[PDB]
């Protein structure tokens, strides 16, 4: 009832982990170097907006 | 003074092998740490733990 309700096994609000979980290994001034997880989240975000605009 | 035992002396062809001690010897007391894990880095080269 308090910590694990079946309804929460389905996601509606997706938590975004802070940079130390997905470190931008930013080498040099001009270059960056974002982590895999940053791309997957950006991939999730891109996919979300397509759907959000599409249904609206 | 003579050795009570007689030793089997003579040449044998021996090869020097590619692993020198001064190439292996490693020590660390604090140093470089990985970014994600924040633990010591790996290897002699990187002054790892």
């Amino acid at each position: 009832e308090v910590f694990s309700r079946p309804e929460w096994m389905i996601l509606t609000c997706l938590p975004v982990p802070p940079p130390p979980v997905r470190p931008s290994i930013s080498f040099n001034e001009s270059q960056r170097g974002e982590d895999d997880l940053t791309f997957k989240l950006a991939d999730i975000l891109k996919a979300n907006i397509s759907l959000e605009t599409l249904e609206h | 003074k003579k050795l009570m035992a007689q030793i089997f002396f003579g040449p044998t062809y021996y090869q020097r092998l590619r692993h020198m001690v001064d190439d292996k010897i490693h020590a660390r007391a604090r140093g470089p740490m990985q970014v994600l894990t924040r633990q010591p880095v790996e290897g002699r080269s990187r002054d790892g733990g």
